[PDB]
């Protein structure tokens, strides 16, 4: 954990969270994202601090996913890739709802 | 919000997960 230890699960780019462009990396504990052409991450969410996620349909200017963690605090991830942003949101999704359910267990 | 954050337009979701909380 913390250091580049861990194996990537899924790796989105072109992701804009919080108006900013960069990159969504799954990883196998935890949900990070790092601006495009950077080494450091800036945000960093176990699935066992997602307490429900949501999904932003097509039609919008700008396709969204986020993770409502149970402290209240809502990670709404923006998919500006023209090319993959539908299809990568799907893969994260999936990814999401299939390890949530893996970490998420402590009646919170 | 106080700045152009992500609900400037957004929560027109189909939250997968808006029930379990095991």
């Amino acid at each position: 954990m913390a250091t580049s230890s861990e194996e990537v699960l899924l790796i989105v780019k072109k992701v804009r969270q919080k108006k900013q462009d960069g990159a969504l990396y799954l990883m196998a504990e935890r949900i990070a994202w790092a601006p495009e052409g950077k080494d450091r991450f800036t945000i960093s969410h176990m699935y066992a601090d997602i307490k429900c996620q949501k999904i932003s349909p097509e039609g919008k200017a700008k396709i969204q996913l986020q993770l409502v963690l149970h402290a209240g605090d809502t990670t709404n991830f923006h998919f500006s890739n023209e090319s993959t942003a539908v299809k990568e949101r799907d893969a994260v999704k999936d990814l999401l709802q299939q390890l949530l359910p893996k970490f998420k267990r402590k009646a919170n | 919000d106080d700045l152009m954050l992500s609900p400037d337009d957004i929560e027109q979701w189909f939250t997968e997960d808006p029930g379990p909380d095991e």
